[PDB]
């Protein structure tokens, strides 16, 4: 657990901005049913700020 | 079998039993609950502090 | 702004309980990122910042 | 039935003032234009201006400038959306002071 605790910090900057961008995807999945229009502009800005 | 409400009525009973000035309290609770699941929706709107 | 954290706090509880159902939606909002600004750069500073 | 001015997803309807019905029960509408981001039923008529997304309006103007009628509805009239809502002012606020 000491060596995974050391070696995590390295892959953390990621782990912690991936958690936005799946909270931000998972809201839009949720939106999906009412707003039948998102999933197309939603992929478009997701491609553009990656 | 099943013997749950039977524990129930026998865990009042001896609540009952030993009666003390904030059982009243206790009871003005287990009533409110039950008025606000049998009936709800009707009359909750806006106020989300309400 | 211009009082101790102690009472800050409690004017803000204050300020949130009594006068937010007669409050337009966007002042609310002004409020909540004008407190939790403070916050979010040291988030950001700690966690995220490169 | 009324025009339509489009088919599709996304559906335009304009109405006159009178009892349009179909197929199943009847009810009345006032004259406007009514707008749906779905392809479900829509009428100008009460019960339907509440519905999540479903957008109505006396004209084109007028619908326009009502789209943005829950933004000034005090907090706690949207529940899933409250979100995106939240954020489209947040952005706003931060740059035009943060900035300018």
């Amino acid at each position: 657990f000491m060596r995974f605790r050391r070696a995590f910090g390295e892959y953390s900057h990621v782990v912690a901005f991936n958690t936005l961008l799946f909270l931000m995807s998972f809201t839009v999945l949720c939106l999906t049913p009412v707003y039948s229009f998102l999933p197309g502009v939603y992929s478009v800005i997701y491609l553009y700020l990656t | 079998w099943d013997l749950t409400a039977f524990g129930l009525v026998a865990e009042w009973f001896l609540a009952y039993i030993l009666f003390t000035r904030f059982f009243y309290v206790l009871g003005l609770a287990a009533i409110m609950q039950l008025f606000f699941s049998y009936f709800a929706v009707h009359f909750i709107s806006n106020s989300w502090l309400m | 702004f211009y009082l101790t954290n102690d009472v800050s706090f409690l004017a803000h509880i204050q300020w949130m309980v009594m006068f937010t159902p007669l409050v337009p939606f966007w002042i609310t909002i002004a409020y909540i990122i004008c407190i939790s600004t403070k916050h979010f750069y040291w988030f950001f500073s700690n966690y995220l910042k490169r | 039935f009324p025009n339509t001015y489009l088919e599709g997803s996304v559906r335009v309807v304009t109405t006159f003032d009178s009892e349009y019905c179909r197929h199943g029960t009847c009810e009345r509408s006032e004259a406007g234009v009514c707008v749906s981001t779905s392809g479900r039923w829509v009428l100008n008529n009460d019960y339907y201006r509440s519905l999540p997304g479903v957008f109505c309006g006396v004209d084109a103007v007028n619908l326009l400038t009502n789209m943005f009628t829950p933004l000034i509805q005090p907090i706690g009239a949207l529940d899933i959306s409250a979100s995106i809502v939240a954020g489209g002012i947040v952005a706003i606020v931060v740059t035009c002071l943060a900035y300018y």
